[PDB]
């Protein structure tokens, strides 16, 4: 055999084992989710508090691309940052040439093509992150999720990390119970709950919640972090649901 | 056995990486079909959306390469999109350099030559996809040209691709034995789509709803995909006969 | 402008109106005092409903317009139909970065369904300016009024400028589609 | 990365040998025998074609003997395709020299440069060496008639008579036995053919399985002529010496 | 045609004593017949008890001073916070200036 | 990133064999039978059109290719490798000859250029040899008619007649019996069709057989008149109908 | 095989650790630093008696105020010395002054790890760099192929290094004179050398503020060897 | 085992062994401690020597007037990363007349280390860094690991037996965080923290190394007799 | 470009590629260098398995680098040509910039530096060649003899040998060569060189090459008959 030792090598199955091995690193990472809503998107992430010595609110994992796109990821954090840095260059050159800010589907492909490129050669390693991202453009709200293979799809709700199955199950219930749509302020509250429910699969260390959102009405189509009263309101809502 | 890891010859004269790239083609478990009318070329593909959280409008293996050319892919979506983007760039460059729209067969050959390079050059892996190009060419008329990981390509009267490709192929073979012609003798593209869907139902033995199918249609001077309601309207016509 | 090369004059205009936008121009092309082409088409298509008016160097404006058409064809394949603003940006990007070697004055005009009729002018420097019209106009004129406005305006330019002449070509951009108009000397001269 | 698939063509064995050069020489030993014999008034080049087929076009063919310029020729033993790459380089080098100095290139200079190219492939680049051994036969106004050989190592030596390819052990013994210094071209021609006739792996040596050439001063007054033998001319010389 | 140089006027003066040294300069900045600033310093403390002025074309003077200041900073990093002697700074500035021998800094420099 | 394969993938084994070339020749052996026969007033090249599927249009896939107006090529082995070689062969005929001398190259030199390209794939970094053997038929003023074989190694040999691929051993034996130096072009075409019937198993007609000739000049195929020296291409691909006519009197 | 810049499970670079084994095979080199100067001494170790020992150059001048002794694959040191000399002279050109011994050493050590897949392997040679500057005075540095350098009061490198270093541990004190240091190098060299120590198979050198770096003559060293033997027999 | 030949290879369980082996080089390295209050940030480092005749390896490096770090592991790698920080701090000053944020400093280091873990040929950095600084948002302490992971902390420690000092700081968290406007007391807390990682050896005058930065205090390193106060 | 590190360290601290390059030298024909009071002599073995050779045109074992310096070698013949060419270019380059021909030490140091560079450069193997470089510095009458080897180390020798069975001839020279009193004349130096080769060679016919170098660019190669006279003289004195 030895098919799994090198990237970009097809096994007899037709599989790239190195990419599947990269997925294991994503599964090992903390839980992160994305919720599409009426006029925007909401992102949330589980931050494991390894120690008391960690400064609260000052290890921000969610990143902004341009002024209208939000990115969150699970797995190897540095790999996620590298991908976002590329995304920012892609979005910058798009706006430079075409004036208009990059559309989300356009942006999604720019990342997708880049991640896929890292499965074409043995001289590079695949990305050890699944990336949930999206925002608001001229055509409305969009949520995406991108995997180590370069595969991505549009989503109503997205989840990845160690508590992905728990989060997915909870996301599926929202889609069923809200066919006409979920509001932006509701999605923030639901996002908090789902992270707290998904924390049951990572309950040794206690955690810190971090939420962001894009919304045509609430944030004026721009990406902003959920802070202060709105954040604490969402935490209290989640605390009430687990008990 | 490193002759199975990169694209070099085995003792029996084979490229195992090319052969394994063919097996990656069926990884999506989707079957596609392409047929030609008089004025049009229709391509249909199964649409499977297993996850409930997915946005079904974004799940597509059919691409609009140029205004005139359409392409359906059998294989993983990352390699599919890789091929799509390249074909789009090639079709656009062609028009700029040579002053006319790139023909379907020329694009197919170009993409096939790129695929061939991956079978000879070691650092590049083959794409695990089969590309089916369709158009209504201004010189050759309705056209179907298909490319694979080996760098092979050829024109088709009709064609099928996927896990249950053989069952669809023989179904179509038996029809053209009977009709005694190279195409679907039909005026409107609407009925050519109805033919395509009907014969896929017979071959695969499954029934289809509006969301189980994905349809692309090539006419003169434009290629376009059908919406769920366009397909639904089409499925109603089949059922009422 | 290089010596002896083909000049496109400068009698071009684009006017926005109720239903969309209209581009207008003459048909004269010179090499000194010699009219190289008297039936030139200075109204060029870069996309289905995005057109431009060319002025200055014919060679330069053609090369640019060809490149822009390439970029918008590739844009459309990936990201869907582009905006008139996007088209103007690509023109500018070319005219601005290569300002030392070019002599191109371009007016970009297009029709969206959201934005309706838009007009962008791109002078020699490589700057962009969005306007209601470009070269006593009222906003939201009718098609017939805007035609008469362009007709009367270019008619006078031809009358006093030797770099201008021939026929008056016009292109109408609306939700209905694309309409080409033409007006001969016997009609416009005696206005 | 790619390190996994690298054969490392340019390295030493524990014994201090270049693996690929040694294996290239093994390849050459299965190639058709080529003999060069230097006389006082000319040089002979003889070579055996590799198992000829009856439908092979013999007259318009060139497998073993090639012309580098008007005064220099080579006999090939090994991969023909590899040799042609090297031959075109050698032809160009000879013309560069003529362009620069307005004088025909001295034989050794051409041989050294071609041998230096081979050497390069054994020391750097990571590519396989050229699986080719040459016999250079040529003339210049400094040393007169000269025979050289080069091999994949890039090492070249001068000879009075030499063989390359298959059965060089047996061939070199026979040449060492019957060769002498005051020999004429016509005698060397006979020695070359007799040697091939005994060392050949074929049943009997025939005109269609041979390539032959001479470099004489047989032209009119103080000038060198290259004669690449035609099929009929080989047939005649083979009868004249009493082999067929 | 584009002239990359200009004259920002001003004049500077450096006198050396026994145990001290002064570097003076007017604070007026000008172009042609106009006054740009009545107080625009052009004598700077560059560290290690070195004062510097690059008078002439202000853009080149500011760039040179800025580079020398940065040269002092990296001298400390690379040489264990050693103090840059005035003679060593002089030789360093020679190399900064001559490095642009074919597109000079239009300044008269005094330290 | 970047092509890190800057080293040879083809190397000498202890026995002196170049494995990848041998294995490429093995791939040629598996390939479909093609052949070439040289006559006094022309050359013929032929091959079976092995159809991958009956739904496929075998007309679109051309195994026999025009390289210059007076030179044609056919192959046995891997089709995709052949296709790109034809593209490179056509281009090199222009860049390295026609754009210099204002005329098309003679058969032997074009063959030499193709052989060079195939030799490079045998020695250059990060590539495998081409898995094809070419038969190149052509004509030029000073050498007349000629037929060359080109192998994966880059070695080329001139032939009076030969065959390559699946049933080449038997086909070459058949050609030895039938070939003589007084053959006319029509006689060579006849022999080519006889030889090819032995190797072909299924259907044997103008739709399953591809056949071209290098013969007389064709003014009707030139596309213009007015220049006396320009008399038209000597390469001509026989039509499906033209083949079937000769199969009746077989 | 395996990568050149690979880490072992223990957390060390294989190639750097293997180059250290090559340095252990090398001939002995000893350096001792005092307040009156720094002394550098080396074992020449001629492979045959026909070899002219004076041509064995294992002690080298970098600048007037900096000297250098080597041990291991001594051919690898040539480019290191060339770099050091250029660095020293270049710094004088830019700053009209002598360059600090530590800065010079740091410049040499920057080359060390500039290898991988830059040069193909680490250096197979260790250097004792000795010198003087106005700031930190007399200094002795040990520059390894790992890119690390330690300052030392005394240091031995080469085949007899562990034995000689233990001896330097006991013998060294802060009030050593230059003459005492010279004899101490010769004493310890004679102990760890295979062949018997004399002026031909061993070499001495020193660096002082006043006279700069100086390699000793065989005549001068011979007298110090004779002085050494008499002092040991004296008690 | 088979998946540790280079950094470009993932193990079946999703691990990067070369990065983990680079992490192992930090554990072998000498202990260094970092901690901060609201006004000041302090680095305390236990320097290591080859033997009694040798000097003690310098652990602390200055990056700008308001920033610097301590190292643990391969010292040459720290020199490369610290030099990169110096340039980035310097770029911010020359171009934007702006002191580089300590958070951005961490982001830049993370991205530089990451590129070395995804490409063939190169290797991960074999050093862990503790960056301290004082910028427009007060005092900061960062922990850099060569995997790329950078973490902002109140206090931490890295190196051999660093768990002892890290446990102490975790207990002392509430005390030392409020040492505002008092440099000497913050250092004392750091010296007592690093003392929890000592075995057999104790803190001497040429062994201990301390650095500090704060509100009205430029980044300054204390060695030799200057640290005798804190023993 | 091909980048592979071919020359690398092993666990025991050896660079096998450099050591295997020495094995290639050990396989090469024997070469000897002996320096007298006012001359240096370079002796070289030529293996006698090669008959039918053309000695006029065959590359000579001893090569002139400049009019005053010569270079012989043992090991791979093809490799030696690359070093010789580089040396010859550097010799002219030195004359052009310094306005003075190279010293023997300088030329040796250059060649040795080239050899060393190939032991730690990517994509190349070491030279399978050891050289003996000999001559006289400009305006100097002191004989110089240096040796180089694949690793890149070089050194001066009163007398030295390299190649196959070099340990036997080195054994001979070690007892026969006196440091206090070297060969006073050209004849004495040549005789000792021939004697030392006769311990190894086989026959003293066309197997031994001798080249004598003297001060002020005075270099001459001995013919067969001239060398044969030394062989005849030594054998008669041996029978005693
Ligand atoms: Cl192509
Ligand atoms: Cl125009
Ligand atoms: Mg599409
Ligand atoms: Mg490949
Ligand atoms: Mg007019």
């Amino acid at each position: 055999t030895g098919y799994d030792l090198s990237n970009s090598v097809f096994s007899p199955d037709g599989r790239n084992f190195q990419v599947e091995y990269a997925v294991k690193a994503v599964e090992n990472g903390t839980t992160s989710i994305g919720i599409k809503c009426n006029d925007g998107v909401v992102f949330a992430v589980e931050k494991l508090i390894t120690s008391k010595l960690l400064v609260p609110q000052k290890n921000v994992k969610i990143q902004v691309v341009d002024r209208h796109i939000g990115c969150v990821y699970s797995g190897l954090i540095p790999d996620g940052r590298h991908l976002v840095n590329r995304g920012r260059e892609e979005a910058a050159s798009f706006k430079k040439l075409y004036k208009t800010p990059i559309p989300i589907p356009a942006f999604a492909d720019r990342l997708g093509q880049y991640v896929q490129a890292h499965t074409l050669y043995n001289s590079v390693r695949p990305f050890g992150v699944s990336t949930i991202f999206g925002g608001v453009d001229k055509n409305g709200a969009h949520l995406y999720m991108l995997e180590p293979s370069g595969s991505y799809w549009g989503y109503k709700g997205a989840a990845t990390g160690k508590g992905r199955q728990s989060a997915k199950a909870e996301l599926e219930k929202l889609v069923d119970h809200h066919p006409e749509g979920l509001s932006a302020r509701e999605a923030v509250k639901q996002a908090a709950k789902i992270i707290y429910l998904a924390h049951e699969d990572n309950k040794e260390k206690d955690f810190e919640l971090e939420i962001s959102w894009c919304s045509l009405s609430e944030t004026n189509g721009l990406h902003k972090f959920v802070k202060g009263d709105l954040l604490q309101e969402a935490i209290d809502f989640a605390q009430k649901e687990i008990n | 056995g490193y002759d199975r890891h990169i694209t070099i010859f085995s003792p029996e004269g084979r490229l195992y990486q090319v052969e394994y790239a063919f097996k990656a083609t069926n990884q999506t478990n989707i079957n596609s079909l392409a047929v030609r009318g008089k004025d049009c070329t229709v391509v249909i593909s199964q649409k499977k959306v297993p996850d409930k959280l997915l946005d079904p409008t974004t799940v597509s293996y059919i691409f609009c390469i140029s205004r005139t050319i359409g392409m359906v892919v059998n294989g993983p979506i990352p390699d599919a999109r890789n091929a799509a983007l390249r074909a789009k760039a090639e079709a656009a460059e062609f028009r700029y350099k040579y002053g006319y729209d790139m023909p379907c067969d020329v694009l197919a050959k170009r993409m096939a030559n790129l695929s061939q390079i991956y079978t000879q050059r070691a650092y590049m892996r083959p794409l695990g996809v089969i590309l089916t190009f369709v158009s209504v060419d201004e010189e050759l008329g309705p056209s179907i040209y298909k490319t694979d990981p080996a760098g092979y390509y050829v024109g088709y009267k009709a064609t099928a691709t996927g896990p249950k490709q053989q069952e669809i192929t023989t179904n179509l073979e038996n029809h053209f034995k009977k009709s005694k012609i190279d195409h679907i003798n039909e005026e409107s593209w609407e009925k050519v789509v109805e033919f395509a869907i009907t014969h896929m139902i017979d071959a695969l033995g499954t029934e289809f709803s509006k969301n189980d199918l994905e349809v692309g249609v090539a006419t003169k001077d434009k290629f376009f995909t059908l919406s769920a309601e366009n397909i639904e309207e089409r499925l109603v016509a089949i059922a009422e006969q | 402008l290089k010596k002896g090369e083909v000049s496109l004059g400068t009698s071009i205009m684009a006017v926005t109106f109720k239903d969309g936008v209209i581009l207008g121009a003459d048909s004269r092309t010179t090499t000194g005092a010699y009219i190289a082409n008297r039936v030139t088409d200075k109204l060029t298509r870069v996309h289905d409903k995005i057109w431009c008016c060319r002025s200055g160097s014919a060679a330069d404006t053609q090369a640019i317009a060809d490149i822009v058409q390439y970029h918008l064809e590739l844009y459309t394949s990936q990201y869907g139909t582009p905006s008139t603003e996007t088209a103007a940006s690509v023109f500018k990007e070319l005219c601005y970065e290569n300002k030392d070697n070019l002599t191109a004055g371009i007016i970009v005009a297009g029709y969206d369904d959201k934005n309706k009729g838009e007009v962008y002018t791109i002078p020699l420097g490589g700057s962009v300016h969005k306007l209601p019209y470009a070269i006593n106009f009222r906003e939201n004129m009718s098609k017939e009024e805007t035609v008469d406005f362009i007709k009367h305006s270019l008619s006078q330019a031809i009358k006093w400028d030797g770099s201008s002449g021939g026929v008056i070509r016009m292109v109408v951009l609306t939700a209905a589609g694309v309409e080409r108009l033409i007006f001969y000397p016997d009609e416009y001269e005696q206005l | 990365g790619s390190r996994r698939y690298d054969s490392r063509t340019t390295i030493f064995s524990p014994e201090g040998r270049l693996y690929q050069v040694e294996y290239a020489l093994e390849s050459i030993s299965h190639a058709g025998t080529a003999i060069g014999i230097m006389a006082s008034d000319g040089i002979v080049l003889a070579a055996e074609r590799k198992v000829t087929s009856t439908l092979l076009e013999q007259d318009t063919s060139t497998e073993k003997l090639y012309k580098l310029n008007d005064k220099i020729a080579v006999a090939v033993a090994g991969l023909t395709a590899d040799a042609e790459i090297l031959i075109n380089t050698a032809r160009i080098h000879a013309q560069n020299y003529l362009k620069t100095y307005n004088e025909d290139i001295p034989v050794e200079i051409l041989v050294r440069r071609l041998s230096d190219i081979k050497q390069g492939y054994t020391q750097h680049g990571g590519l396989r060496p050229f699986g080719v051994s040459f016999i250079y036969a040529g003339y210049d106004d400094r040393y007169g008639y000269q025979l050289y050989t080069s091999n994949p190592s890039g090492n070249y030596t001068g000879w009075k008579a030499i063989s390359v390819g298959a059965n060089t052990s047996a061939a070199q013994t026979l040449l060492q036995m019957d060769y002498k210094d005051d020999m004429k071209v016509d005698d060397a021609i006979e020695l070359a053919l007799k040697t091939l006739s005994k060392t050949t792996d074929s049943s009997a040596l025939t005109y269609d399985r041979l390539e032959f050439a001479t470099i004489r001063k047989g032209a009119n007054d103080g000038e060198v002529y290259q004669k690449i033998f035609k099929p009929q001319e080989i047939k005649d010389i083979l009868v004249k010496t009493g082999i067929t | 045609q584009f002239n990359p140089y200009g004259d920002n006027g001003g004049t500077i003066l450096g006198i050396a004593g026994e145990d001290f040294a002064v570097l003076a300069g007017d604070t007026r900045n000008i172009t042609d017949y106009s006054i740009n600033s009545r107080y625009e310093p052009k004598v700077f403390d560059c560290g290690d008890n070195i004062v510097m002025s690059a008078n002439g074309f202000a853009a080149d003077g500011d760039a040179l001073v800025k580079r020398f200041k940065n040269s002092v900073k990296w001298y400390h990093f690379d040489h264990n916070d050693k103090k840059l002697s005035i003679n060593s700074a002089a030789r360093n500035i020679q190399h900064l200036l001559y490095g642009k021998r074919f597109f000079p800094y239009y300044v008269h420099t005094i330290i | 990133m970047t092509d890190r394969y800057s080293f040879s993938l083809t190397t000498f084994s202890p026995s002196g064999k170049l494995g990848q070339i041998d294995y490429a020749l093995t791939a040629v052996k598996q390939g479909v039978t093609s052949l070439g026969i040289k006559a006094t007033n022309g050359v013929v090249i032929a091959t079976e059109k092995k159809s991958s599927s009956p739904l496929a249009m075998s007309e679109t896939l051309s195994k026999v290719s025009l390289l210059t107006p007076d030179i044609g090529a056919v192959y046995s082995g891997m089709g995709p490798d052949y296709r790109v070689l034809v593209d490179k062969s056509r281009k090199v005929a222009h860049t390295s000859y026609k754009r210099i001398y204002g005329e098309y190259p003679p058969t032997k030199l074009l063959v030499s250029e193709v052989a060079k390209i195939m030799q490079e794939a045998t020695q250059s970094g990060g590539v495998r040899p081409f898995g094809v053997s070419l038969l190149i038929a052509g004509h030029d003023e000073f050498n007349g008619f000629s037929l060359y074989q080109v192998d994966p190694s880059g070695s080329y040999f001139p032939w009076k007649a030969t065959a390559i691929g699946k049933g080449s051993v038997a086909a070459k034996t058949f050609l030895e019996k039938r070939w003589n130096d007084e053959l006319e072009l029509e006689d060579a075409i006849h022999i080519a069709l006889l030889t090819l019937k032995e190797s072909v198993e299924g259907e044997f007609n103008g739709d399953t057989i591809e056949l071209a000739i290098i013969g007389d000049e064709n003014p009707d195929l030139l596309g213009y008149t007015g220049i006396p020296t320009d008399k038209g291409p000597r390469f001509r691909k026989l039509t499906s109908q033209e083949i079937n006519d000769r199969l009746e009197a077989l | 095989d395996r990568g050149v810049s690979t880490f072992s499970p223990e957390g060390r670079l294989f190639q750097v650790e293997y180059s250290l084994e090559a340095i252990k095979l090398g001939s002995t080199a000893i350096g001792i630093a005092t307040k009156e100067g720094v002394v550098l001494g080396v074992e020449k170790r001629a492979t045959s008696p026909l070899l002219e020992s004076d041509s064995i150059e294992k002690i080298v001048e970098i600048d007037r105020h900096i000297g250098c002794a080597m041990s291991g694959l001594t051919a690898d040191a040539r480019s290191m010395i060339e770099h050091a000399r250029t660095a020293a002279v270049t710094h004088n050109l830019y700053y009209d002054e002598d360059i600090n011994v530590e800065s010079l050493t740091q410049s040499v050590c920057d080359l060390a790890l500039r290898f991988g897949e830059l040069m193909s392997r680490p250096f197979g040679v260790a250097l004792l760099i000795a010198g003087h500057d106005a700031d930190d005075g007399y200094q002795l540095f040990h520059a390894e192929p790992s890119g690390t350098f330690y300052r030392y009061n005394a240091k031995a490198i080469g085949s007899g290094s562990e034995g000689a270093q233990a001896e330097l541990l006991n013998e060294w004190h802060s009030s050593l004179t230059l003459k005492e240091a010279e004899l101490l190098v010769l004493k310890i060299l004679k102990q760890v050398m295979e062949e018997k120590l004399d002026e031909n198979n061993a070499q001495l050198s020193c660096i002082t503020k006043q006279d700069g770096f100086k390699i000793y003559d065989n005549e001068k060293t011979a007298e110090l060897i004779k002085e050494l033997k008499e002092k040991e027999a004296a008690e | 085992n088979n998946y540790d030949g280079d950094t470009v290879t993932f193990s079946p369980t999703g691990r990067l062994f070369q990065v983990e082996y680079a992490l192992e080089a930090i554990k072998q390295g000498s202990v260094t401690v970092g901690l901060r209050s609201n006004t000041h940030a302090v680095l305390v480092a236990l320097k290591r020597n080859a033997d009694e005749l040798s000097s003690y390896q310098k652990k602390i490096i200055k990056c700008d007037e308001h920033m610097g770090l301590s190292l643990a592991g391969l010292a040459p790698d720290a020199r490369v990363l610290s030099n990169y920080l110096r340039q980035q701090c310097n770029y911010s000053s020359l171009v934007f007349n702006r002191k580089l944020a300590v958070e951005r400093a961490g982001h830049l280091l993370c991205d530089k280390a990451q590129k070395n873990t995804q490409s063939y040929g190169g290797r991960p950095y074999g050093v862990g860094l503790l960056i301290i600084g004082y910028d427009k948002s007060g005092a900061h302490l960062l922990e850099f690991q060569p995997s790329g992971n950078v973490t902002e902390l109140y206090g931490t420690a890295i190196g051999a037996r660093s768990q002892g000092a890290k446990t102490y700081l975790e207990r002392t968290l509430d005390t030392f965080i409020k040492i505002d406007g008092n440099p000497d007391e913050l250092i004392k807390a750091g010296v007592e923290a690093i003392s929890q990682s000592l075995r057999d050896e104790s803190l001497t005058v040429d062994n201990l190394s301390i650095a500090i930065v704060g509100k009205d205090t430029p980044f300054t390193i204390y060695d030799g007799e200057a640290v005798a106060k804190y023993i | 470009g091909y980048d592979r590190a071919l020359s690398i360290f092993s666990p025991d601290g050896h660079i096998f590629q450099v050591e295997y390059a020495l094995e290639a030298v050990k396989r090469g024909t024997c070469a000897v260098g002996v320096k007298g009071k006012n001359c240096v002599v370079l002796g070289c073995e030529r293996r006698s398995t090669l008959k039918l050779q053309d000695t006029r045109i065959t590359p000579s074992k001893v090569s002139k680098i400049d009019s005053h310096v010569v270079l012989s070698f043992s090991g791979l013949n093809a490799d030696s040509r690359i070093l010789i060419e580089k040396a010859r270019v550097e010799a002219q380059s030195h004359r052009l910039t310094l306005e003075d021909p190279v010293t023997v030490e300088y030329l040796t140091r250059y060649v040795a530096g080239v050899q060393q560079r190939y032991t730690q450069s990517g994509g190349v193997r070491p030279f399978g060649v050891s050289t003996l470089i000999a001559g006289f510095d400009p305006r100097d009458d002191e004989p110089k003899l240096y040796q180089t080897e694949p690793s890149g180390i070089y050194s001066s020798w009163s007398a030295q040998t390299i190649g196959r069975n070099s340990k036997t001839v080195r054994e001979f020279l070690e007892k026969n060569y006196d440091r206090k009193e070297p060969p006073a004349t050209v004849e004495e130096c040549v005789k000792l060189t021939v004697r030392s080769l006769l311990e190894v060679v086989q026959t003293g016919a066309k197997n031994i090459e001798i080249t004598v170098v003297k001060p002020d660019s005075d270099i001459v190669a001995l013919s067969s008959e001239e060398i044969n006279q030394y062989v005849t003289q030594i054998e008669q004195e041996k029978q005693e």
